[PDB]
């Protein structure tokens, strides 16, 4: 019973850390997607202005 | 009056040459008399977006440009886009430019207003931070609305968006001089006609005597050209702000939704050959948002309040369209699929509804502490759903059983039998004023209504109706 | 108030005392209107910077003058400028008339009052872009500028002459910080100016109402340009606030300027430069955005003894979406500004008002301007608050039933309890040092955490009325004297005996 | 196939006919729908149609937008 | 930049002096050209900068070389924009340098000041022919253990430390002591923290890190090594914080 309680507690900690890592990964992913979309649009309008 | 020829067209944008000196100011209407497929005279309206020079201006077409050959007669009106205002707009469905599409008959009441008008001055604008009282108990308690404020929607389909719209409409138009200008940009036509005939059968549009209805409806259809779904929002806005300015009503505006307006702004600007902004929205994102939002305020005449849905691109609030929409929003009402699946309407989520009005020194210390304690009770129960409602059950604690019981009472009590759910699902409607919501949830919390069944508060109005429902169910218990 | 008897002679006062001048003025012809630009075919010897006036009232500024047309920029919606119509080069290069008459009056970006009270009488003229003070026109800061917040004025102080960026998310309390700072200056000769770029009109109207009702309009100016206003007015209005502040700064008077917010000026300049077709840089901002912010932010300083001990304190604001500090505008402003005050939205949403992030917040010249009394009382507060922020992490498993961790929980929850504050209720330095010292000694460890705020306001009012010596010692010595410590201890023990019994 | 019409315009066609073909399918379904008769239509795919229209736009020097798709 | 460069170039050329140069910060000198090239009408290069970027870099950096006539040692700050290290301007700055010492945001926010990223800091002079065998050996093993902890950091952050072997927690503990002993209080930044400045030698930094890596110090805690100078300051710190009970 003591080891199963310790296991439940360790899984609780892991769920907390995994939620927070999911949050920061979502943050950086939003930044990555927005920067990639902007980079595409800027290279496209730059090439259109070139020709 | 200046007769102009059509020089260039590239799709929905147009190049109208003009006489040398006289030239239309920017944002002026241009009627380009054209023809149909069989050549009968039809007109396509334009709006000057740019004064290009050399006696030539550019315009964007509110209608489709199939029927407009080069060198056609373009008549200027001299003033911006005009729409009718008054009682004629009430009860009808309108297009982008104010030609009604209900097919009952033409419009009347030759008063009108430009679609583009300045914001109320700094001196007129009211400082009193009022509350938009509503017949709904949860948006009176949990997420209060500001008078003149901006409220967002985020609930999807089957959670009760349109019934909440009609409930706000009925409550504002019964309790006060409520006028509801629903302006739907990006409104796909079948859902728009569904909305129209829902309004028809629910009694908010009266057909035997029209214009005594409570709603005025504008449609920005998908298949409409670029500038149309930009300007439908301003159409509904000026139709609402006439009601504000001259009848001093408490006007209720609906832009469902603001994302189609932002997208259509981007597409107009992308066809205009402008260099786009960061993610791809128009270079003028914030000013286009502002010149639509900061016309929706509260003056000393009256107060126009808007409740405008939002779509967030892949739930990314970091995107410019949501992060600029929230720069003008005040509250949010996130309807839940969870409270729809549980089966208690309205399907809002109290833990996810935010309001800037929920502060003590705005709406009272009593209302504040009541809302805070209710939030804490529901936040107990949401974590305790996994604890006891799945596995634990170890006679949880009497101080925790007291929370689970009254959290059941409060989740039942959050619902309310709507006025226009009567013919829909069989629920006779009740108005619950704000003070009655506060006192009812006060007594649900304070340890006075724990003994009654948890269903004595489900689908009920006030709290006295809840105790009376408890007595009637107990008469059925002794039966 | 009758006026018919005097109007019959002030109709004639306007005629007398008039020069009837003659002046050769430049004049062009407007060609293209669109995207906030007007190409003018005229203006042979126009100055790049002229206040070009338009025949339909709108004032403009001449930028892009190549060889066959001058591409001016419109200060406002150049809607009704009829094509071909004349312009007039006003001879002056982008100036602002300034005087003391603004003090109270709200003002546009173009110096035009929107108060509906009167006109502003200003014979003196300041350039909107005056050169920033160089290396000899400056002097390291030592006079404090207290914002009235315990946390700010405690562990991240603000000098008179130090930029402190109030960086934080949307609806995290930055406007509350700025208004608390302005309201705390009810006595001190800090002629505040609050410029509000691109905000909702109801917010600035409510803040104007607060500023008038709290007895604060006598020393503030509100430069207002809403989100309805054009991109150029919003882009310009911080420089208008800077000219208004530099007028009072050069005349030996301490001032305070609060841009709200610099991110909106960055969006306005992005729209401006993208409708100008300038190839933009880091996520579509123009490459000039760092210059845009620096050429106004480096005008805030402490002027020299030879210059007159004036000062300009800039409290800019930068909104951050998704909490990312790495984004372009905040990482630029941090490299420009001295320190930052981050306002953590997760604290604020948990219920910590104000939500000052205790760790990221920085002040370069903080401990210089922080007075001796606050220094001596706030060192130990900083030590204990830092250790509480560390001990709260992993608080459960390792350090659960220790003497030190139970004591430090009752002294690290309660420290945070005494940091929180009501909006628009500032504490002068006397109440600040007293309410810090009781948490430093630890005279609230036995109290219930729920009664702490009431206990603090009761202590504050008891030492207010029943102790007329502590205010005088803290004002005079500017050092937490042991005599003040004795009499304050007397007050603390008697107030504790009132409360616990 | 006793009732199914299958309009088709493969990849080797110009961008013009790929852009056109869904409108011909829609006109046929519109006609049969206006004969008081229930119909159906399958578009396969709208991505190829959008690529054809985007190419037709970019060849005509129409200003490109997000990921080169024009504003239409 | 060119003004300061010729003002040092004259000293180095004529007076034969060893000259120092401190530039702060050349990313602004890059952004100047990137701001003026958009006004000169020239076509924009990679995401925002000018096409002549690396030539702009070289036209400063190659003139900052030492000769047989004199010396120029040029400390410079190179502000990486938006906390991005692979932006074109730092990317083209990385080539004309003899040592890079990149300053992290994570080590700044976690408080180990200076916030030097240890194993992303590189110099061309860490070679056993210059610094001898012992110094390069100790430096190599320090970087090895730091990277071992850096590799384990994800598994640590998600779950923790108990799941590891003893031989893995030996390296995690050694690198947790090193990551704190890499701080050093500054003679300037004493006015911020309050800990007065400490100058530590190289010949004693090596011995401190040898005492750490040997294991003669691993018993005393990890916050003992935080913000000290010599190794005896850390050992006396451990002896001191066991007196105040
Ligand atoms: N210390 C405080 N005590 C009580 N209320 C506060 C405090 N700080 C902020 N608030 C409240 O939080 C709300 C938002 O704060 P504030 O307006 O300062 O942030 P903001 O960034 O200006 O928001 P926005 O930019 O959207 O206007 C306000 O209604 C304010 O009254
Ligand atoms: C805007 C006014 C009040 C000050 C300007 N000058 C400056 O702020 C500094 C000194 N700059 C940028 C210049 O030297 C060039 N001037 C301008 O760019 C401008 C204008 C400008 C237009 C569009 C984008 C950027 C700048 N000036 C005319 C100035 O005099
Ligand atoms: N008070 C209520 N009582 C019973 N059912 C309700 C109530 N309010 C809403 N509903 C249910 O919610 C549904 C409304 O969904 P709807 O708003 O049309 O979705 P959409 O957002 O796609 O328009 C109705 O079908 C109705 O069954």
């Amino acid at each position: 019973a003591s080891e199963l309680a310790a296991r439940m507690t360790a899984m609780s900690n892991a769920t907390d850390n995994a939620n927070e890592l999911k949050k920061t990964l979502s943050i950086n992913y939003n930044r990555a997607r927005q920067a990639k979309i902007t980079g595409e649009i800027l290279e496209i309008v730059a090439g259109a202005n070139a020709c | 009056k200046n007769l102009g020829r059509i020089a260039q067209i590239i799709g929905p944008v147009l190049d109208v040459a003009f006489p040398p000196g006289k030239m239309p100011n920017i944002y002026n209407a241009l009627i380009v008399k054209g023809r149909d497929t069989a050549g009968q005279p039809m007109n396509v309206t334009c709006e000057v977006q740019q004064l290009l020079g050399n006696n030539r201006v550019r315009a964007v077409a509110m209608s489709a440009t199939d029927g407009l050959t080069r060198g056609m007669e373009v008549i200027d009106t001299g003033a911006p886009l005009s729409v009718p205002v008054g009682g004629a707009t009430l009860g009808r469905i309108f297009n982008v430019l104010g030609e009604p599409v209900d097919n009952l008959g033409p419009v009347d009441t030759r008063t009108t207003s430009p679609i583009h008008r300045s914001a109320p001055a700094f001196t007129q604008l009211d400082t009193k931070l009022s509350i938009f009282e509503t017949g709904i108990k949860v948006v009176d308690l949990l997420a209060p609305y500001r008078r003149g404020g901006k409220i967002g929607l985020f609930g999807g389909a089957g959670v009760g968006k349109t019934v909440l719209i009609m409930e706000l409409i009925n409550n504002i138009a019964k309790a006060h001089g409520g006028v509801s200008v629903f302006g739907g940009v990006g409104e796909r036509t079948r859902e728009g006609n569904d909305l129209y005939m829902e309004m028809k059968e629910s009694g908010v549009i009266n057909e035997q005597n029209i214009a005594e209805s409570k709603v005025a409806l504008v449609y920005g259809q998908m298949n409409e050209p670029p500038g149309a779904r930009m300007r439908v929002g301003l159409t509904a806005l000026t139709m609402a702000e006439y009601f504000r300015d001259v009848n001093e009503q408490d006007v209720l505006l609906f832009i469902d939704n603001i994302f189609r307006f932002v997208q259509a702004g981007s597409e107009v600007s992308a066809l205009l050959g402008r260099m786009p902004s960061a993610v791809g929205y128009q270079p003028t994102l914030s000013t286009e948002m502002g010149s639509l939002q900061e016309r929706i305020t509260s003056t000393k005449e009256g107060s126009i309040t808007s409740i405008q849905a939002v779509y967030v691109p892949a739930d990314d609030l970091t995107d410019p369209a949501p992060a600029t929409t929230f720069a003008h929003l005040d509250a949010t009402t996130v309807l839940s699929r969870g409270l729809a699946a549980k089966g208690i309407y309205p399907a809002v989520d109290p833990l996810d509804s935010t309001s800037t009005m929920l502060q003590p020194r705005i709406v009272g210390e009593e209302h504040y502490e009541i809302a805070q304690r209710v939030k804490e009770t529901l936040q107990r129960y949401k974590e305790l759903q996994d604890i006891i409602a799945i596995l634990g059950l170890d006679e949880l604690s009497e101080e925790d059983r007291l929370t689970v019981a009254r959290a059941r009472k409060i989740e039942r009590f959050l619902s309310q039998p709507f006025f226009v759910a009567e013919v829909f699902t069989g629920s006779p409607g009740k108005y619950v004023g704000l003070a009655e919501t506060i006192r009812g949830f006060q007594l649900i919390l304070s340890g006075e209504l724990d003994s009654l069944p948890e269903q004595a508060f489900y689908l009920v109005g006030n709290i006295d109706e809840a105790t009376a429902k408890a007595m009637n169910l107990e008469m059925e218990s002794k039966l | 108030t009758i006026r018919a008897d005097e109007i019959s002679k002030i109709i004639r006062e306007r005629i007398e005392g008039y020069n009837r001048e003659v002046k050769v003025v430049n004049t062009g012809t407007v060609l293209q209107v669109g995207d906030g630009i007007a190409r003018i075919h005229g203006l042979d010897e126009v100055m790049a910077g002229e206040l070009v006036e338009f025949e339909e009232g709108t004032i403009g500024i001449a930028l892009n003058l190549e060889s066959n047309n001058v591409g001016v920029v419109l200060m406002g919606d150049g809607l009704m400028i009829q094509e071909g119509s004349s312009v007039k080069a006003t001879g002056r290069i982008a100036q602002i008339p300034v005087s003391e008459a603004y003090l109270g009056r709200v003002i546009n970006a173009l110096a035009k009052p929107i108060d509906g009270r009167g006109e502003i009488t200003a014979s003196e003229s300041r350039l909107i872009e005056s050169p920033a003070p160089g290396i000899m026109s400056r002097r390291s800061v030592y006079e404090p500028l207290q914002t009235g917040l315990i946390a700010i004025d405690a562990m991240i102080p603000v000098g008179r002459g130090q930029r402190e960026l109030i960086i934080g998310d949307r609806q995290t309390g930055k406007t509350a910080v700025a208004t608390d700072t302005i309201l705390n200056q009810q006595g001190q000769n800090v002629i505040c100016v609050y410029v509000a770029i691109g905000q909702k009109a109801s917010s600035v109207a409510q803040v104007v109402t607060n500023f008038q009702e709290r007895g604060a309009m006598e020393y503030t100016i509100v430069v207002a340009e809403t989100a309805d206003s054009p991109a150029t007015l919003q882009y310009l209005a911080p420089y208008t606030g800077a000219a208004l502040a530099e007028y009072f700064m050069y005349r030996e008077r301490h001032t305070l300027i609060i841009y709200d917010d610099l991110s909106k000026q960055a969006q306005a300049y992005r729209q401006m430069s993208l409708l100008l077709r300038r190839p933009p840089g880091r996520e579509a901002y123009p490459g000039d955005v760092f210059y845009l912010h620096s050429r106004l932010l480096e005008r805030a300083a402490k002027l020299s003894s030879l210059l007159g001990e004036g000062s300009m304190t800039a409290l800019p604001i930068v909104e951050t979406q998704a909490g990312d500090v790495s984004a372009y505008i905040p990482t630029n402003v941090i490299s420009i500004t001295d320190g930052q005050i981050f306002l953590s939205a997760d604290l604020f949403n948990a219920g910590i008002r104000p939500a000052i992030n205790v760790g990221i917040s920085v002040s370069r010249v903080g401990s210089a301007a922080q007075i001796k009394a606050m220094k001596k009382v706030a060192g130990k507060l900083k030590l204990e608050l830092a250790q509480f922020a560390e001990l709260e992490a992993f608080a459960q498993f390792a350090s659960d039933l220790d003497k030190a961790t139970q004591n430090q929980l009752a002294r690290g929850q309660r420290l945070r309890e005494l940091l929180k504050q009501p909006q628009s209720a500032p504490l002068t330095v006397e109440e600040q040092v007293m309410t810090i010292y009781t948490g430093t000694n630890g005279y609230l460890d036995s109290l219930e955490l729920d009664q702490v705020r009431k206990y603090l306001v009761e202590l504050r009012t008891y030492v207010k009325t029943n102790k007329p010596e502590f205010q005088e010692i803290i004002s005079s010595t500017k050092t937490f004297t042991e005599e003040a410590e004795a009499l304050l201890k007397e007050a603390i023990q008697e107030q504790m005996e009132r409360f616990l019994l």
